[PDB]
């Protein structure tokens, strides 16, 4: 089948609650979000976080192709 | 390779121009 | 005005009578080991009493400085709420947990998200999708190789 | 003390009664001495097994016949001294108050962590060493949580795949370190450790460096923090998904500890 999603309707200020997540990464919001302004360390934090992860990936690539060529000899 | 990966978002923000269009762009990237 | 037993360590001893709360503490049962015969001169506000008169028993300013405190330390963000209760916590003896001793306006809440979190989530999910399709392609290739070898 | 034929005061229900010590029993020799000469228990003579492992006395209640004669241990027997006589008077007054209450009532009548068994065992053995024994952890506490969290990151991040998940890993490491520092003085302390913490803070002010409990303390107080974490988190208002993230990071940190418990938890 399929799945549908509709954004929540706007609610007046007396009955609308805007809440800030404690979890930053992977917080399953319903797609209904609000963007807050972003307030130098964070810029370099992103740079190393991609380095490490991509490195791990290479390693994940290199750990499985060796098992593939070692299967063909058997 | 790495530099373009880390520099993609704010160069996209610079290309967007208006902050409302960038807000809707981040909404698109969140909905994905 | 006083308690017969220490509400922190749970045995009787030398006490310090607080002004408002009737609970009393030993000279070591405090965040700082108050030096006996050297206790600062004053009313002796405890941590609870200092937390109440710091916020002036009003909710709005306390939520605003709680949000300001969370805004300061976004590196420890998931624990930032847990750092606050500590301030309003009277240090006590470590009593074991019970399992250790053995052997509607909230439905339409709008999430306040930031640009960096959206960036992290988008990168995380594209990397997840790309490598799950890559690894499933590798697994199907290995399975087809095994099928052609066995046949 | 206790002597053959001497006065003693003994329990009998809730009250104190005077008695003569006719026999003195020694559990090690399976023997008792009597008054008109060591001897063992006779054919019809026996002692209840609840007290027979402790030093028993066969006693005779004053003002009551020999059918009330019985063996009592140190729990049920005390020496005849003024403290015991005074608390005998006190319990006589309690019986008097009970009788007065009897009179009053009759005259009114006329009118989500599931940790395995090894962490539980090491935590309860630390509990036994810290409560039933004076022994506490070493000063520098050897391997600090610095080390644990640091390597734990250096292994899990090289096992973790997404940059997003590594952000949560570093975020959880930093938050756990800062919470350890800011909560060790609040809950993570026992007896004979408050003095150690006082010594630590007076030593820190001598060399002008500010105090810090991450490096100073060992990794076992960190596990104590993880143990108190489930009850501590649910005390205040906290999310669903943030709670699940916290217990998930809790569980995989705990199983990473379970890989090499013997590195940090060997006596
Ligand atoms: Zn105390
Ligand atoms: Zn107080």
């Amino acid at each position: 089948n399929y799945k549908v999603w509709k954004k929540q309707r706007l609610i007046n200020k007396k009955n609308q609650l805007y809440y800030e997540p404690l979890q930053k990464i992977g917080y399953q919001n319903n797609g209904n979000i609000q963007i807050i302004p972003t307030t130098n360390s964070i810029k370099y934090d992103f740079f190393d976080k991609i380095y490490k992860s991509k490195m791990v990936q290479k390693r994940k690539l290199f750990q499985f192709q060796e098992s593939l060529i070692d299967k063909l000899v058997s | 390779s790495l530099n373009e990966e880390v520099t993609f978002f704010e160069k996209a923000k610079r290309y967007i121009g208006n902050k409302h269009l960038y807000t809707e762009f981040l909404k698109i990237l969140n909905l994905y | 005005e006083n308690e017969d037993f220490c509400s922190a360590c749970n045995q009787s001893g030398s006490f310090l009578c607080c002004d408002t709360c009737p609970k009393s503490f030993h000279f070591l049962c405090l965040d700082p080991p108050i030096d006996p015969n050297n206790l600062p001169k004053g009313d002796w506000h405890c941590n609870e009493c200092k937390f109440k008169i710091f916020i002036n028993n009003s909710m709005a300013t306390l939520k605003k400085i709680e949000s300001n405190f969370i805004k300061q330390n976004n590196n420890v963000k998931i624990f930032a709420k847990l750092l606050f209760n500590i301030d309003s916590h009277n240090p006590k003896q470590f009593q074991l947990p019970n399992y250790i001793k053995e052997t509607f306006n909230q439905d339409f809440k709008i999430t306040q998200i930031d640009e960096n979190s959206i960036k992290y989530d988008f990168f995380d999910k594209i990397y997840k999708s790309k490598m799950v399709q890559k690894r499933k392609l590798f697994q199907f290739q290995e399975s087809l190789i095994d099928k052609l070898v066995s046949n | 003390e206790f002597a053959l034929g001497g006065r003693c005061l003994a329990f009998h229900g809730p009250l104190m009664y005077e008695a003569k010590i006719l026999k003195i029993w020694d559990p090690s020799s399976k023997m008792y001495t009597s008054i008109p000469k060591p001897q063992k228990l006779g054919e019809d003579e026996s002692i209840p097994e609840e007290i027979i492992n402790g030093k028993c006395f066969f006693i005779h209640y004053q003002g009551w016949k020999s059918s009330w004669d019985e063996w009592v241990g140190y729990d049920r027997i005390r020496a005849y001294n003024e403290e015991n006589i005074a608390m005998k008077k006190r319990l006589a007054n309690e019986a008097k108050e009970a009788k007065k209450s009897l009179l009053e009532q009759q005259k009114k009548k006329k009118l989500s962590l599931q940790i395995p068994i090894k962490l539980k065992s090491v935590l309860v053995d630390d509990w036994e060493y810290v409560t039933k024994d004076k022994k506490i952890c070493r000063l520098p506490a050897d391997v600090t949580v610095e080390m644990v969290l640091n390597k734990y990151e250096h292994e899990v991040s090289q096992e973790l795949e997404s940059p997003g998940s590594q952000s949560q890993l570093s975020e959880y490491c930093a938050g756990l370190k800062l919470y350890f520092d800011k909560c060790l003085g609040n809950m993570l302390l026992y007896r004979l450790e408050r003095l150690q913490y006082d010594e630590l803070l007076k030593k820190s002010s001598k060399d002008q460096k500010p105090l810090v409990p991450i490096r100073i303390y060992g990794a076992i107080h960190l596990l104590r923090l993880i143990s108190v974490l489930p009850e501590l988190i649910s005390s205040t208002t906290m999310d669903l998904q943030s709670c699940q993230l916290l217990i998930k990071q809790t569980e995989d940190f705990l199983v990473w500890l379970l890989m090499h418990v013997d590195e940090y938890f060997n006596d």
